[PDB]
């Protein structure tokens, strides 16, 4: 089961409000959320790495989402598909998404390079590791393409 | 493609779908089956890059911006 997304200029809000409805969640808006959204998926991602779009997302632009467990049925149990969320203040250009799969190394090898890519790539640029061996890349697209290549490389080398 | 004066904003596709739609420079996220809110008009599939909608007896498609 996966996700495709494209956004181009959308208000914060409605980004959030979206996300919620695709992961089936509610999610609840603490006071003067704003701004504006763009990414697209240049691969499908699974509920796990569209959920971490999602926060890397909001965390661009100065907003974190905490997790809480609410038992709305007071039967002493709080099922996973029942999470809430709460979101609060915390060409080559175009914000893109892509996971990248690594078939020969673990991935968390690749770290210490990344890591430098990064922080020199500036903010805005994020990896994260799946603990299935794939890395995941949410930043600009030049940065994501360069990122892709060194993967690659490393894995192929 | 549709005559109608609103524009699709962003889209994200799946299970559960959804589109975001301007219209007055107002944004709103609407799911598959819900009306426009400000034309009587229907988004009957919400589909990976576009928004096919029902509009007066008719299927019209509104593609990304
Ligand atoms: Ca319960
Ligand atoms: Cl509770």
């Amino acid at each position: 089961a996966t996700f495709t997304a494209n956004f181009k200029d959308t208000d914060l809000k409605s980004f959030i409000e979206t996300v919620g409805a695709n992961l089936n969640k509610t999610i609840i808006m603490g006071p003067g959320v704003q701004g504006k959204v763009s990414i697209r998926t240049m691969t499908p991602l699974n509920e796990r790495q569209y959920y971490q779009l999602f926060l890397n997302l909001l965390e661009a632009q100065g907003y974190a989402v905490v997790p809480m467990y609410i038992d709305t049925n007071n039967d002493g149990y709080i099922e996973g598909d029942e999470l809430v969320l709460k979101v609060v203040k915390s060409a080559g250009d175009e914000m893109v998404t892509k996971v990248v799969p690594v078939r020969n190394v673990s991935v968390r090898e690749l770290a210490p390079i990344l890591r430098q890519m990064i922080d020199s790539a500036g903010s805005g640029n994020v990896v994260n590791y799946d603990p299935s061996n794939v890395i995941m890349l949410t930043g600009r697209a030049s940065v994501v393409e360069r990122l892709t290549e060194v993967i690659q490389r490393v894995d192929h080398a | 493609e549709t005559r109608l004066n609103v524009v699709l904003r962003g889209i994200a596709f799946g299970a559960r779908p959804g589109a975001v739609i301007e219209e007055g420079g107002k944004q709103q996220v609407y799911l598959q089956g819900e009306r426009l809110d400000s034309h009587n008009a229907v988004i009957e599939e919400i589909n990976r890059d576009h928004v096919m909608l029902r509009y007066q007896g008719k299927i019209e498609r509104l593609s990304l911006a």
